[PDB]
């Protein structure tokens, strides 16, 4: 079939809390951004030759230009204060298992900050450690899989140390032959 | 009781 | 890309002419906080935490979709009716937890690079279609303005089961059957 798509993306970029906030609204036709308001730029700007008509019309109207600049406060800064009350306090502790070629599965944790260290006896393993990228589960939880590419000797103890903002103490799980 | 807002998109002037 | 601690999508507005459909959702750091049922006119938050503390009037969503519906007709004429190009979607299937036979789990089917935002995600057990224990996310935005969607299947791992995720897209010549083995 023949389809035509339009997208509008009001994006807010936060750095160092609310010290550095930036608003970028995006007007997209199919997969092409043709116009855009960036709060750093201050006015609408065409991105492709498809957007000079919209950008010049929106900039000429004083009431449109003020309501878009005020969105940095009414939308970006205002909603962030509600994020600090809910989303930014979410703390889901990770479940950590080890299973056979040895994988330290770290599942169902949030936020995204994570740190996985493999230990061979008393020596932290720093070479043969293949870590998959952070896997977003889409239900406000993450998981990650970290492999240790050596299990040569019997009598050696292999431990996995996981650090997360939800844990006051790291999680340690051990495996033996 | 703060109601969240979104970004209101501008309207093109074609018809 | 742009460097920031947190990226917020306070207005993922979408409208397309195929079977006139639209979508409105707010995202924070890659996760959907809510969407609006446009026909039911209801905000549907994605976490029990948000239903308790957060409010969004669904009327504002309906206003924006009407504006996107308007702009689309304008830009369609300015572009000489340049239709969207169908992208090839990528599918991956994995479990939420390590699979222990007997312990409840959930299978996750991630479809990525979806454009246009029209897709069928369906689960099957081993020979019959699975309708129970199936949930799906809304279309989630990406930087390059494509979409990705995730479907879930709550199941109980057993020995006589190998599950498949069926993805139907226009950019695919044939339906994609992604495979997951308990072993
Ligand atoms: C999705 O399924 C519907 C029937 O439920 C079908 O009409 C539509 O063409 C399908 N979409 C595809 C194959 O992209």
């Amino acid at each position: 079939p023949e389809d035509f798509v339009y997208q509008f993306k009001g994006m807010c970029y936060f750095t160092n809390g609310t010290e550095r906030v930036r608003l970028v609204t995006r007007y997209i036709y199919n997969r092409e951004e043709y116009a855009r308001f960036d709060s750093d730029v201050g006015v609408y700007r065409a991105v492709t030759p498809l957007g000079p008509p919209a950008a010049e019309y929106w900039n000429s109207q004083k009431e449109v230009l003020e309501r878009t600049r005020a969105e940095l406060d009414t939308v970006c800064r205002h909603n962030y204060q509600l994020e600090l009350r809910t989303t930014l306090q979410r703390r889901v502790e990770p479940t950590v298992t080890i299973s056979p070629l040895l994988v330290c599965s770290v599942t169902d944790f949030y936020p995204a900050q994570i740190k996985v260290r493999w230990f061979r006896n008393d020596q932290e393993e720093t070479t043969g450690v293949v870590s998959t990228p952070l896997i977003r589960n889409g239900d406000w939880t993450f998981q990650i899989l970290v492999m240790l590419e050596m299990t040569p000797q019997r009598g050696d103890v292999y431990t996995c140390h996981v650090e997360h903002p939800s844990l006051q103490n790291p999680i340690i799980v051990e495996w033996r032959a | 009781g703060q109601v969240e807002l979104g970004g209101g998109p501008g309207a093109e002037s074609c018809q | 890309d742009i460097v920031a601690d947190h990226v917020a999508s306070y207005g993922v507005n979408l409208y397309q002419s195929y079977g006139p459909s639209g979508q409105y959702s707010h995202e924070f750091d890659g996760d959907e906080e809510f969407y609006v049922d446009l026909e039911r006119k209801e905000t549907v938050w994605q976490l029990p935490l948000f239903r308790r503390f957060r409010r969004f009037d669904p009327q504002f969503a309906l206003t924006n979709i009407a504006v996107l519906k308007h702009n689309l007709n304008c830009v369609i004429k300015r572009s000489n009716s340049t239709a969207a190009t169908n992208e090839v979607p990528e599918v991956t299937v994995f479990s939420k937890s390590p699979v222990t036979l007997g312990q409840p789990n959930t299978l996750i089917c991630l479809v990525d690079n979806i454009f246009p935002p029209v897709v069928n995600i369906t689960w099957l057990s081993n020979g019959h279609s699975v309708t129970e224990g199936v949930s799906e996310t809304s279309f989630l935005s990406k930087s390059d303005h494509s979409f990705f969607k995730i479907s879930y299947l709550t199941f109980l791992p057993s020995a006589d089961e190998i599950y498949d995720c069926k993805v139907e897209h226009w950019g695919l010549d044939e339906p994609l059957l992604k495979h997951w083995e308990p072993e």
